[PDB]
């Protein structure tokens, strides 16, 4: 099939990857975990900001081009 | 001859806080030939920001048993390179090495291994 399904549709998908308008609908942050939107997820593309419960605890990050190039 | 961004800094024996006066310039450190221990000429030069205090060129020698380094002396700033001379020619410097910005980062820069070799190395040996 193609329209209904195209096989094995749930995956765990990280922050800042190729995410399309279709795929963006189905995003749910777990609200039992640290990172959740300040408001609520907008269900479409663009920059979203997530409120962090505890910054003292380490978390894994990605470093920006701003730090690297100056 | 090894050169890096640095500002001049104000020292304290008052409680050993060492509050910077940020500036902009380059430190020029010369590898010399003088001795076989200590004796590295720390000459500081401004490039920009004449505001705050300024230090015209002064060579400062690495004096073993009077000069001690640590990067935090207060934890209000990091990237400090301290030349302790008991106020007989004392001046302090605040590195501003761009690799992560000119903002201070504690326990020196974010290119740890590269800055660390130098800092230990000036005390130990010479060219």
């Amino acid at each position: 099939f193609y329209k209904n399904k195209y096989s094995s549709k749930p995956y765990k998908v990280d922050n800042m990857t190729r995410i399309l308008p279709q795929q963006s609908r189905y995003i749910s942050f777990i609200k039992d975990d640290r990172f959740v939107p300040v408001r609520k997820f907008k269900g479409n593309n663009g920059v979203v900001v997530l409120r962090d419960r505890e910054p003292k605890e380490p978390v894994a990050l990605i470093e920006t081009v701003r730090q690297m190039k100056d | 001859v090894i050169k890096f961004r640095a500002g001049v800094c104000e020292y304290n024996e008052d409680s050993r806080l060492c509050t910077p006066i940020p500036v902009q310039g380059e430190i020029e450190i010369k590898p010399n030939e003088e001795e076989e221990l200590g004796f590295w000429d720390f000459e500081w030069r401004p490039t920009e920001k004449p505001v705050g205090r300024e230090l015209d060129p002064i060579s400062l020698i690495l004096i073993p048993g009077e000069t001690m380094w640590v990067p935090i002396k207060s934890s209000k700033s990091g990237r400090i390179f301290a030349l302790v001379f008991s106020s007989n020619e004392r001046y302090f410097f605040w590195l501003q090495e761009k690799n992560s910005g000119n903002l201070p980062l504690n326990e020196l820069s974010a290119k740890d291994k590269e800055i660390y070799n130098k800092m230990i190395g000036v005390l130990n040996n010479s060219s």
